[PDB]
């Protein structure tokens, strides 16, 4: 693409610089270019990919929520007509958000997931697939909303199945997957009891395996466990 | 909003 | 341009939405479109223009400083060679920053300044002209650096001359102009004594006129006076 | 950095 003439290693180097500079759109473009070189990604490289897009879509999601709230208020009883501009601009931001999600999903489908054989890589990418379908579901209102939700669910479920067979209950990727899938159940699938059960079971099974961990591994796992507990506190 | 990673 | 088909009023409305959403690149594009309609801007509209570009260039400046520091470190004694990528990426960000500055300066030159006859409008735009030449000066290293500095100086000086003749010493625009021109002297022109003298004289002359002000005008003027005092504390 | 507006 645009990055076709730049070396893979230079794209990775520049993604790291862009991260330091908080230039996440640049970071994402560099990492897209790196993926399109066709080689598998290392652990560090997949982390750069995920950080870049998480920050780009995160900003879009926050903006969408602001605009959606304004739009909802404009449609209340007693609200003065202001014309099509709020809807148009919410639609603009939404379309940009959907485009970023489509871009990430495209990278995963061409060809990160199919070449990922190790459990850690495959689960990482399947979690991403679930996450970006979830972000599409947050803004979906038409005749494809059900199908988008089911795509998220299917990706998360495949990731869960692998993670339970192949990874310890304290593994950070496994924990973060479960955290996010639990949020999917609560916020997207209208299944708060499933959300709560998953967060609690995940937390408890991790707690029982902490004794096996080094000081540094313990720190990572406990940090994510605290996020499970925070959600449980919010929901109960 | 709830926590995700 | 891109916004040629959208109503002026709709561009203004959408700039305000973009501000609420913290979408400052969008805000700036909407306000560029509004300016290119060819009509003069109201006070509120000129504030939208300035806020949008200030935030866009502010992010670029922060990123440039990060990258410049990394680059400077890469050129120290004992630093391992890492190739052209740090310089290339600093250059990319720099070029983007210069483009934004050129865009703003272009709007001011075509035709905001020449149609601005009231002191408040003219000073506002001339302050902007000084500011964006100052931002160009921050990254300038070649045979045009002197000329860029002189362009900033000239714009600020014309603004100062009008402001002193036509505005009270407590006027917020006058105060903010002086604040920024004082920073130009300290950071760009290598004239810290001029910077200090200007900040102190401005502060003192404002203090002596506060008695004329309403509660709300007093709040605005004193807030900017505190910024003058903060700079003086930093510099002395 | 010093304050500007
Ligand atoms: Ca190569
Ligand atoms: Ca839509
Ligand atoms: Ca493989
Ligand atoms: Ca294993
Ligand atoms: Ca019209
Ligand atoms: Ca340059
Ligand atoms: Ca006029
Ligand atoms: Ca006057
Ligand atoms: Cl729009
Ligand atoms: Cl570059």
């Amino acid at each position: 693409g645009a990055m076709g003439s730049m070396e893979r290693a230079s794209l990775i180097q520049k993604a790291k610089l862009a991260e330091q500079a908080e230039r996440y759109e640049d970071m994402a473009a560099f990492m897209k270019g790196a993926v399109e070189k066709g080689e598998e990604l290392s652990c560090e490289e997949r982390n750069l990919l995920s950080v870049a897009y998480k920050n780009v879509v995160g900003g879009q999601r926050a903006a969408w929520r602001v605009l959606s709230s304004i739009e909802q208020k404009s449609n209340e009883e007693g609200s003065e007509e202001k014309g099509p501009e709020v809807r148009e601009y919410r639609e603009k931001v939404e379309t940009e958000l959907q485009g970023v999600c489509d871009t990430v999903l495209g990278l995963l489908d061409s060809h990160l997931i199919k070449e990922a054989g190790d459990a850690e890589s495959r689960v990482f990418y399947l979690k991403m697939k679930g996450d970006y379908y979830r972000y599409l579901a947050e803004v979906a209102t038409g005749d494809d909303k059900k199908r988008i939700i089911d795509s998220a669910r299917s990706a998360y479920q495949e990731a869960m199945d692998i993670s339970k067979k192949e990874m310890p209950p304290t593994n950070p990727i496994r924990l973060g997957l479960a955290l996010n899938f639990s949020v999917f159940h609560y916020e997207i699938a209208n299944s708060p009891e499933e959300a709560i059960s998953l967060a609690k079971t995940t937390f408890d099974e991790a707690m029982a395996d902490l004794h096996t961990l080094s000081e540094d591994s313990y720190k990572d796992s406990t940090l994510i466990m605290q996020l499970l507990r925070d959600n449980l506190t919010l929901w109960t | 909003f709830p926590a995700t990673v």
